[PDB]
């Protein structure tokens, strides 16, 4: 070794400290995407469900009103009280979602920032290749 | 598969959103038409007919009940977690089985009064997507496809009814046959009485009794001849004159047909007996075939169905150089450091690159990105080939120093013009190196992420042009401006990724007309065209029109990403229609499915080919369904495949019902294995198995997992679960070892108790491909007469990283063999009892045959494994059967990143015990010969494997992106070298790894 010595080897194990951090940052990235789409189809599920519970308390309108013992009662009191728990369930889902988006965009950011750096340290190894034969690779 | 590749030596001649598993008791909110919500406490395994009867028992408590109708006048409906509303007609259905989201049911009367029309939209279930998410796509291509495809469906259904009973029987139960009638001469000699002994059975129940009748008959003796000779035997009597006999073995010859005992095969087609795969396997394996006489009545009785319904200006004559307006992407992700930027790189593409493509002015490296540019690409408009594509991406590197694609033409032939919004795909995984045309990305709005807005040139109503105008490019070749050995059909014999010189492209194009004589050069010729000249291309279209046909092996190359042209592909498809047989079709069915990804438009020639066979040959239908369903989670292909699946399901017939059993069954498995893998069920084997068995005992499981067919081979019925024999193979992601009684009339009787691993974890796809390639090699070998014996066990991917693997009985890893027997501190490799292990099992003249098997198989793998550069083999990759045979499992990691199977001393000893080394024994000499013949044989058929791999580029598989990955296999098989040249190379690699040539 003459000019820049075996200093190009400490550059290689360090190279993996990000080459693998890519892989690990990527699966986190890939995972989180489905995670989101799960949440997103969940909300439509919520929607049509919410949508259904109105169609019910509005059935016992002109159908229950056609009399007004009288205590055909506590049913309606709670049919509202459940709707509350659903709208707030969906509400909770919603905020969990855009956080995961803000997360998704973050995971995207740091990946579209390593990539070029990871690639700029790729060929510095490959160019200076000529600098038993083969021994430097192992460790 | 039939036996367990076991030779007989010297025989001679329940859910809810968020929750995995609903409590054994939940409260379900029932909702009635009177407005009153009741809350019923249901057992999770209860039928809807039981919950309904309850609801209407509880109704008389709840006022306004005077408004409630007859029980048998209503239907339950709810929101499923696929976010849909579903009328629950099949009230047999268990609570836990109706995918459910929130624990509620809502009563209503059967609206849509076509009960039977909505039933059938089951299908979404088999598809894994509601058949109504289609009933809503704007894209007319889609709506057209669904409509225009049913021709094939109508065609197929006809081609089955035409011939009334037999035809169906033959649709279902296709004959399972090798595609050569000629029988290898190393098989013929295991025969060498010239012929074979079979045992044909007759059941005479309710006397239960089964009677054998052993015949020693011709190997090529068709099944009708076998039924005859069998009825001769049974009926021969001291009371029948031979004349009287002959008119009986007649007046009931053909009331019967043949059936493999124990599974569901049926020889129903005039073929040499030995051309059926069952018989040929019985030979190789040293087994006496057992077949059954089945009354046609009792076959033809089994088969119902026959049900099918279906409830639904100018030209290239333009004088301007193509421009495309790039507006604005609305989203990105990063915020500046130094030499970082953003710009929309654009290209015009036909497979790979016409025209010097264009990166548009780099402006604002972050803040809301406008470009408002026009992009002049340096080709004419009339020069654009049908299927030319806009390729774009955004990514940047280091400007100073240190993604989406679009069909330029509609499926309509119309040139694309005006406003377009293009949601972009997240960049792949081993990609920024490019701009990415390979991308399925062809025709591709996504969902809500980065979105480019576009503007295409506009000049009054534009389309492509009937082959009328096209053919009329005779004009060009009648241009003779004569002011200016042929030994080059060597380069037909040249692997597809050989990469050819511009100098050669010119040459081939020059002598283009002198290839309609050497037709197999077509691929190379097609590569030679400058595709950005409407002139060369239109001439091409015309050669192609009446080009001579080509072998499906070669004719497949024209279906990969490199040949994206309706005219090229049509010929290709017409080669496959011409002579690619149901046998070899299901060998290459994976690739043929994958290729569909680069097919530009939904409606097209290849799909219609495939769909039709799949609808004709139920054995193909099965894997066609499964290979497509497997990838429905992948949104780049979902819509295409979903749509393909719907047509298929709507026409396959009774089979649909079978497939759902299959699908319900796999749903249960995927949910169970999940619990164990996740839901903090990282407790202990003992606890887990507790759970495993409690769960499979519940009647929902019992029902789902018992009367179905093996997705690995539907001939194999799967009856009742052995249960005692079921275990979490734990020792991984938690794979399940499952055990089913084989409900066959001659079940244990005559051949098996059925076994299979379900694994929820690994991506099975690569394994799947490599097992496929092993089979293919094994086929090259057997035909060429050069007998080596691989064991490509079953392996089916059924969804995202989920699948079934075939169990092979009486087989062990070398490690197992090593632990079974021995004390000491050293290993000894049980070099003894891995040979002594083989001396036992195989005592006697059996031994020689077992050493042979080992030797064969060992050599087989040794090559296959080097060629494909797989895993890297140790003692828990390598498996031996009592039988003698060696075989590799868990290949895993594909095409390398050299010499994965290093022959340890253990294996050398097995090639009969030699003292100080066994590097030079005549047993080992014999062996080396085989390898050199094996490698040299696969060498001879290299282009095939290049293709197979190449056709397989459209698939996630991190192991296969680029053609340069297939390069490895190009190296390993010898790059430029001669046969006798490369033979040397292989040896150099044998010696380098072994330390002893």
């Amino acid at each position: 070794i003459e000019a820049v010595g075996k200093k190009l080897h400490e550059y290689n194990t360090q190279f993996q400290e990000k080459s693998r951090e890519y892989d690990r940052l990527y699966e986190e990235y890939t995972r989180t995407s489905q995670e989101i789409q799960m949440k997103r189809t969940a909300i439509e599920a919520f929607n049509e469900t919410i949508k259904i519970f109105e169609e019910q308390c509005q059935t016992q309108e002109r159908y229950s009103k056609e009399y007004i013992i009288q205590r055909i009662m506590h049913n309606y009191d709670k049919l509202k009280s459940r709707i509350s728990e659903i709208i707030d369930s969906r509400r909770r889902l919603e905020e969990d979602l855009k956080k995961q988006a803000a997360e998704y965009r973050e995971i995207d950011k740091r990946m579209n920032s390593i990539k070029p750096d990871l690639i700029q340290l790729r060929k510095t190894r490959d160019q200076y290749l000529m600098w038993k034969l083969n021994e430097w690779l192992g460790n | 598969s039939y036996y367990h590749h076991h030779h007989h030596h010297d025989y001679d001649i329940g859910e809810l959103w968020g929750i995995h598993l609903m409590p054994p008791r939940i409260l379900v909110e029932c909702l009635l038409p009177n407005g009153m919500i009741v809350t019923l406490e249901c057992l999770r395994e209860a039928t809807l007919i039981t919950i309904k009867h309850e609801l209407f028992k509880e109704a008389r408590k709840y006022p306004l009940h005077q408004l409630l109708q007859d029980e048998s006048s209503y239907i339950f409906v709810s929101v499923t977690q696929e976010a849909e509303r579903e009328e629950f007609f099949d009230e047999t259905r268990r609570l836990c089985d109706l995918r459910l989201f929130q624990p509620f049911l809502k009563v209503i009367e059967p609206v849509g009064n076509r009960e039977e029309k909505i039933l059938n939209r089951e299908i979404g279930f088999a598809i894994g997507m509601p058949v109504c998410e289609f009933d809503m796509v704007k894209d007319p291509e889609v709506q057209d496809f669904r409509r225009n495809i049913l021709n094939v469906c109508k065609e197929a259904v006809d081609l089955r009814d035409l011939n009334s009973p037999h035809s169906r029987a033959m649709y279902v139960y296709p004959p399972n046959v090798e595609s050569s009638p000629e029988l290898p001469k190393h098989i013929y000699n295991k025969l060498d009485k010239g012929q074979i002994i079979v045992v044909i059975w007759v059941i005479v129940s309710p006397n239960n009794d089964k009677q054998k009748y052993t015949l020693k008959i011709n190997h090529d003796c068709v099944p009708e001849q076998v039924i005859a000779e069998a009825i001769r035997k049974k009926t021969r009597s001291m009371l029948l004159s031979s004349e009287q006999l002959k008119l009986c073995v007649l007046e009931y010859q053909g009331k019967y047909i043949l059936k493999v005992c124990g599974c569901d095969e049926y020889f129903l087609e005039k073929y040499p007996l030995s051309q059926y795969k069952y018989i040929r396997s019985c030979i190789m394996l040293g087994r006496m075939p057992n077949l059954m006489l089945m009354a046609k009545e009792s076959l033809y009785s089994q088969l119902p169905m026959d049900c099918f319904t279906m409830p639904s200006k100018s030209l290239w004559v333009i004088n301007s150089a193509l421009r495309i307006k790039i507006l604005c992407a609305t989203y990105v992700n990063v915020n500046i450091r130094d030499i970082d930027k953003i710009y929309v790189r654009t290209g015009i593409y036909h497979g790979g690159e016409p025209l010097c493509d264009n990166v548009n002015t780099q402006r604002v490296p972050c803040s809301n990105p406008r470009w408002n540019e026009w992009l002049n690409y340096d080709i004419y408009i009339p020069d654009l080939p049908r299927a030319a594509r806009l390729c774009l991406s955004i990514c940047s590197v280091k400007g100073r120093k240190g993604w989406g694609n679009i069909n330029l033409f509609d499926y309509t032939d119309t040139l694309v013009s005006g406003k377009m919004a293009l949601n972009l795909w997240p960049v792949p995984h081993g990609l920024e190196d490019l701009l990415n045309p390979i991308g399925v990305t062809g025709s591709n709005p996504n969902k809500e992420t980065p979105c480019l807005e576009l503007e295409f040139d506009w000049f009054s109503s534009v389309v492509k042009f009937p082959d009328m105008s096209v053919i009329e490019e005779h004009a060009n070749w009648s241009v003779s401006r004569e002011a200016g050995k042929e030994q080059l059909k060597a380069i037909s014999t040249r692997d597809p990724l050989s990469e050819i010189t511009e100098q050669e492209k010119d040459f081939l194009w020059s002598h283009r007309h002198y290839c309609v004589t050497i037709p197999e050069i077509l691929p190379k010729l097609l590569l030679s065209v400058k595709w950005n000249s409407r002139d060369e291309v239109a001439q091409m279209y015309c050669l192609v029109k009446d080009w001579p046909p080509i072998k499906p092996e070669q004719a497949m190359e024209l279906l990969d990403c490199n040949y994206p042209d309706p005219m090229v592909r049509g010929f290709a498809v017409r080669c496959l229609e011409k002579y690619l047989t149901d046998d070899k079709l299901s060998q290459y069915l994976i690739q043929l499915v994958q290729v569909l990804k680069y097919e530009q438009y939904l409606d097209n020639l290849l799909v219609r080919f495939l769909l039709k066979k799949a609808l004709t040959n139920q054995r193909i239908g099965h894997f066609f369904f499964w290979h497509l369903k497997s990838e429905m989670h992948n949104k780049t292909v979902s819509q295409r495949f979903g749509l393909l699946l719907e047509s298929y399901c709507r026409a396959c017939g009774m089979y649909l019902k079978h497939l759902n059993r299959q699908v319900e069954a796999m749903e249960k498995l995927i949910n169970l294995t999940d619990i164990l893998k996740q839901e903090k069920k990282d407790e202990t084997q003992k606890v887990q198995m507790k759970f495993l068995v409690e769960q499979m005992r519940r009647p929902d499981f019992m029902d789902a997992l018992q009367g179905f067919l093996s997705p690995l081979n539907p001939a194999h019925q799967l009856g009742n679960l052995r249960l005692e024999e079921c275990r979490i193979m734990s020792s991984a992601k938690r794979p399940l070892w499952l055990n089913w009684e084989n409900p066959d009339i001659m079940s244990e009787l005559l051949f098996q108790n059925n076994e299979i691993i379900f694994k929820n974890g690994d991506d099975l796809r690569q394994d799947m491909l490599t097992l496929q390639i092993i089979r293919i090699m094994e086929n090259i070998w057997q035909n060429q007469g050069l007998d080596l014996r691989m064991l490509p066990y079953g392996c089916l991917s059924i969804g995202d990283c989920v699948g079934l693997i075939e169990v092979v009985r009486n087989s062990h890893t070398i490690m197992q063999i090593q632990c079974k027997g021995g004390l000491k501190g050293a290993l000894q490799f049980n070099s003894h009892t891995l040979h002594q292990w083989l001396k036992d099992k195989n005592k006697g003249e059996i031994y020689d045959a077992a050493i042979d098997l080992f030797t064969r198989s060992c050599a087989g793998y040794c090559v296959a494994t080097f060629i494909l550069g797989i895993g890297d083999r140790h003692n828990s990759n390598i498996m031996v059967k009592d039988d003698g045979q060696l075989f590799h499992i868990d290949f895993g990691h594909f095409l390398d990143h050299r010499v994965p199977f290093v022959l340890t001393q253990d294996f050398l000893i097995v090639i009969s015990k030699g003292a100080q080394e066994c590097t030079k024994t005549r047993e080992f000499e014999r062996f080396q010969e085989m390898c050199y013949k094996a490698y040299l044989a696969i060498r001879q058929h290299a282009n095939l494997f290049i293709n197979l791999f190449s056709m397989m580029l459209g698939s996630g598989m991190p192991e296969l992106q680029s053609f340069d990955d297939i390069a490895y296999i190009r190296k390993t098989l010898a790059l430029d070298k001669t046969e006798q040249e490369a033979l040397e190379y292989f040896m150099k690699q044998m010696n380098d790894a072994h330390h002893g040539g």
